[PDB]
């Protein structure tokens, strides 16, 4: 889900993340966060980061205008935390599908 | 020559994650900037490029 | 509840005010065009006389 | 703010237990209020 | 609950006013175009009248 | 019992006083806005009248 600044909810159907960690950081990564570091570090924060990004933008900006930048903003948000907390793991890319909008708004468009 | 490096960096099924997982995102990014008329009629021949 | 219905009513009244102003300006411009036409008609009437 | 409050409470009572992060989902606003929010957005597109 | 409904109803009107303004402006433009049509038709009619009086 | 019911009825009236005062104030504000609208519309109309008289 993503609650836009207009007070309406739009559900982004699929948010994919492509990541990779340097070999030398494997020991430390598994020591710190086990083998589930992906779920511990990326895909649990995804929804909160998306909500934070959406709360400052309207339905138009997220759905149409700033869709070119949703992925870049989310990738930067994830990498900012990962760099400091778990060095070695990097987010090579992020991908997002077009958000779903209510029927009434879709009809007007 | 680059086959060895490509298969090393990414599994044999590289093409999926390298092209066909990004196709939809790139197309959505392209469409977000162009109106329906441009994509459907006018700018259609430029979608490939 | 009344303290907020007050603001709602104020906003609706302001909207009505803006609509009325737009209508008045429309009438003004239409009248300007009509009176230019009247002047032209009067000139032609002078020529006819 | 919630993380700050929890950490401030813990720092003295139970030193050594650090609260790294906090996350929250968006609240569930009532149906009547939610309907108005949708109506607002419907007007933003009626202008177009 | 109603007190909170009024807070959002204020926001709906802020956009409904823009919608009303746009509709009124469209009506104004239509009326102006009609007035110009009438003016040009009158011009043609009056040239015809001048020719009529010469004949 | 009715004697004690009347004692509380006094407080309900005390609150209804403020409620009706707020409603009347809202009506006053609405009427003032309408009067301002009429004034501005009349101003535009009379500028139009001056132009018409010049023509
Ligand atoms: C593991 O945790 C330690 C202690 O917090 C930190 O210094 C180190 O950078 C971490 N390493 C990785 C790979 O997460
Ligand atoms: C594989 O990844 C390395 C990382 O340094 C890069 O330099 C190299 O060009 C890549 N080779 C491929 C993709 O064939
Ligand atoms: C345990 O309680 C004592 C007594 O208040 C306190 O001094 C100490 O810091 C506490 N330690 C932890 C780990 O909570």
């Amino acid at each position: 889900p993503c609650g836009t600044s207009g007070g309406v909810m739009i559900y982004i159907d699929r948010i994919e993340v492509v990541n990779m960690l340097a070999p030398y950081a494997v020991f430390d990564i598994v020591r710190n966060y086990t083998a589930d570091y992906d779920k511990t570090l990326i895909f649990n924060k995804i929804h909160h980061e998306l909500n934070q990004f959406c709360s400052a933008h309207t339905l138009q900006e997220v759905y149409i205008e700033l869709f070119d930048q949703i992925d870049e903003n989310l990738k930067q948000a994830l990498q900012k935390d990962l760099n400091l907390m778990a060095p070695g793991l990097t987010i090579q890319a992020v991908r997002v599908t077009k958000p779903k909008i209510p029927e009434a708004i879709r009809r007007n468009f | 020559n680059a086959v060895y490096d490509i298969v090393k960096n990414y599994t044999a099924d590289y093409d999926k994650a390298l092209i066909f997982n990004k196709i939809h995102h790139e197309l959505n990014q392209f469409c977000s900037v162009h109106t329906l008329q441009e994509v459907y009629i006018e700018l259609f021949d430029q979608i490939d490029e | 509840i009344a303290a907020q219905k007050q603001k709602v009513v104020e906003k609706e009244a302001e909207t009505e005010r803006k609509k009325a102003l737009i209508e008045a300006e429309k009438v003004a411009q239409v009248a300007e065009i009509t009176y230019g036409q009247k002047v032209m008609e009067k000139e032609t009437e002078k020529k006819i006389s | 703010n919630l993380k700050l409050a929890l950490q401030q409470d813990l720092t003295s009572m139970a030193p050594g237990l650090v609260i790294q992060a906090v996350r929250v989902t968006k609240p569930n606003i009532p149906e009547a209020i939610r309907r108005n929010y949708e109506l607002m957005e419907s007007e933003k597109t009626k202008l177009l | 609950e109603l007190m909170e409904a009024e807070k959002t109803k204020l926001l709906i009107a802020a956009q409904k006013q823009k919608v009303v303004e746009k509709e009124a402006e469209t009506e104004r433009k239509k009326a102006v175009i009609e007035a110009e049509k009438i003016a040009q038709v009158a011009k043609i009619r009056f040239q015809q009248k001048v020719m009529e009086k010469e004949t």
